[PDB]
């Protein structure tokens, strides 16, 4: 198991922990704020996913300071993990291309 | 089985304060929220607030004056709602419900009847009600028992320990200068009584009393 | 905060007829409306969740519909056990709110 | 400290300066435009973050020319920084994979 | 531009009773409503910010609620010092706007 693949895996597992923790913390953060809609766990988990992927449809989003803070972590964990998968694929291509060049 | 347990009643003197409890059973998830709903006599449901026991965070309806304070004891699976400095306006049934974090109230408690007055607690006098000697009957016979002179509400009246349900009517209590009165009526087939026993069980939570009364023929 | 309006406070229906309870939301709330039944001296009982999702242990006689601002709780062929107060509640926006309620009269 | 890591850091610090400056300039740009909602600093800072991450929920967004210009800088600074983190991770993986290949 | 409507211009209440001031927004504005108090010959004084956030230095007797289009400023147990004009103002969309105001009368 090469490093880039161990990191990709680690990244995926971690991102999933951030999606769950984040969903739990968003709801906890948003309740108490009138008009808040990021207030039930199931859709909160869905919200976290569309936030981690950066899609952000606009159906759900935090309105509180702490909920938005939770959001930032989720966004960054999402952008960073996927990016780390991109970098792991680049490594795979570079090394195979090396072998192919007989370097 | 019974998931949320709330004590039947609590009497409170104007200005004083009380703490209601809500013991939970069945499944418990860190995602659970315990809610408190206030219902005044002749009024609808009113949301007081909520608490996430697995964190201790509570939120309150900002549309009403804050007379409550939510707390929970994770070990005893017990949520408590403290009502402080009450007035007659605070008298009502207070239910607690469990919400799995999905928006709806799956289960509710029986609710605690809170009464705010200076009056004293008085258990009821459960007199029986059997038909007089000159009373004829048909396929059925109507017995009953009088629950009078009690305060505050409520009083759960069952027949034969709840084993008797049909033919039962328990009329709303009427207030008579600091004391309540009500009657419950049960109807069984004439042939069955007094061949088969018929007893009215009267429980008065505020006075931690519970009494029975066998309804037998008149002397 | 979302206001829930329950059309007529009382509904008169003939035995076995079909009855519909209306619950209007002051704004669009998807299908985040839940119905409760409450008989005299009773605690509220969940009848329908998320506007139309049935709850086991509840007669198939009960069904809910609607989305957005207008929701309906229906009882197909009403019977005496159904006499009670029916409430709708929303979980779309905090805080959760209840409708004033509608009494079923046979 | 390798270059890719110094750049990643520099990038993060810079992105944070763009988030703050941008929030300040968005508000300054949007006020005076009727209907504008990107007009108070706190949510403006939140707006800038969701713009830098490209999530764009739709709760806030500029309606003025200058506010949108501010937006472009924030978007580009956001896309560029994170991308620069991806490239820094790729470098880390490529070099470790080299050592692993004994190249 | 957002119009803020303050229901009745004058509100009559008995000493110590609870009073509620209504402020309606011509469109949905979250909780971006702020309440001001102004006594005769006085400057406006911030009472509540963001619909329900309390301000230190302000009696706990005052509280606000609502979100979206409907907001309420409440005074639990009114007293003479409370006689004044109450205004609501919004910061949701530019330009900031004020409600016409409601006078408290005891
Ligand atoms: C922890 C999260 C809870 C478990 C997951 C789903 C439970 C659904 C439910 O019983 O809720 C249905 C309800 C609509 O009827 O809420 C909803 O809005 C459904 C949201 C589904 C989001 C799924 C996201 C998957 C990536
Ligand atoms: C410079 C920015 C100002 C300091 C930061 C927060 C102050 C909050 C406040 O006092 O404002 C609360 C208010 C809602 O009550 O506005 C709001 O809508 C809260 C927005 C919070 C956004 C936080 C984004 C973090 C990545
Ligand atoms: C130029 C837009 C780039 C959008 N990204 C990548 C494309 C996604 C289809 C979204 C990543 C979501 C994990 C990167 C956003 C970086 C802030
Ligand atoms: C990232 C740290 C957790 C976010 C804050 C949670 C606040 C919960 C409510 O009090
Ligand atoms: C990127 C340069 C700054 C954006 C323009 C700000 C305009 C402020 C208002 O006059
Ligand atoms: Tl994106
Ligand atoms: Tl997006
Ligand atoms: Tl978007
Ligand atoms: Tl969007």
């Amino acid at each position: 198991s090469a490093l880039h693949w161990r990191a990709a895996g680690a990244a995926t597992v971690l991102l999933v922990i951030v999606l769950l923790a984040g969903s739990y913390l968003a709801v906890l953060a948003e309740r108490g704020a009138p008009g808040a809609q990021l207030i039930t766990y199931p859709r909160a988990l869905w919200w976290s996913v569309e936030t981690a992927t950066t899609v952000g449809y606009g159906d759900l989003y935090p309105v509180t300071l702490w909920g938005r803070c939770v959001a930032v972590v989720v966004m960054v964990a999402g952008i960073t993990s996927f990016g780390l998968v991109t970098a792991a694929l680049a490594t795979w291509f570079v090394g195979r291309e090396q072998e192919r060049r007989g370097h | 089985q019974v998931q949320l347990q709330q004590p039947g009643a609590e009497l409170v003197k104007p200005g004083a304060s009380v703490k209601l409890s809500c013991k939970a059973s069945g499944y418990t998830f860190t995602s659970d929220w315990i809610h408190w709903v206030k219902q005044r006599p002749g009024h609808g449901l009113e949301w007081i607030g909520e608490i996430i026991p697995s964190y201790g965070r509570a939120n309150y309806n900002e549309k009403i004056q804050k007379k409550a304070t939510l707390t929970a004891d994770k070990s005893s699976s017990t949520a408590f709602m403290q009502l402080s400095s009450l007035t007659s306006e605070d008298s009502a049934v207070y239910y607690c419900a469990r919400e799995r974090g999905d928006g709806y109230f799956a289960v509710w408690g029986a609710g605690t009847t809170v009464t705010v007055s200076s009056a004293k607690t008085t258990p009821p006098s459960v007199y029986p009600l059997a038909p007089g000697s000159a009373a004829q009957t048909n396929s059925m016979v109507t017995l009953g028992c009088l629950v009078k002179g009690y305060f505050p509400e409520p009083v759960t009246v069952t027949w034969n320990s709840g084993s008797l349900s049909s033919g039962v009517h328990t009329f709303p209590a009427v207030l008579q200068s600091d004391l309540y009165t009500l009657s419950s009526s049960v109807t069984v087939p004439s042939s069955s009584w007094p061949s088969e026993t018929v007893t009215c069980n009267v429980a008065h939570p505020a006075s931690s009393t519970k009494v029975d009364k066998k309804i037998v023929p008149r002397d | 905060d979302i206001l829930l309006t329950q059309s007529p406070a009382i509904l008169s229906v003939s035995p076995g007829e079909r009855v519909s309870f209306s619950c209007r939301a002051s704004q669009s709330i998807g299908t985040d409306i839940h119905w409760y039944q409450q008989r005299t001296n009773g605690s509220p009982r969940l009848l329908i969740k998320y506007a139309s999702e049935s709850i086991s242990g509840i007669p198939s006689r009960f069904s809910g519909s609607g989305s957005g601002t207008d929701f309906t709780l229906s009882i197909n062929s009403v019977e005496s056990e159904d006499i009670a107060n029916y409430y709708c509640q929303q979980s779309n926006r905090w805080p959760f709110t209840f409708g004033s309620g509608t009494k079923l009269e046979i």
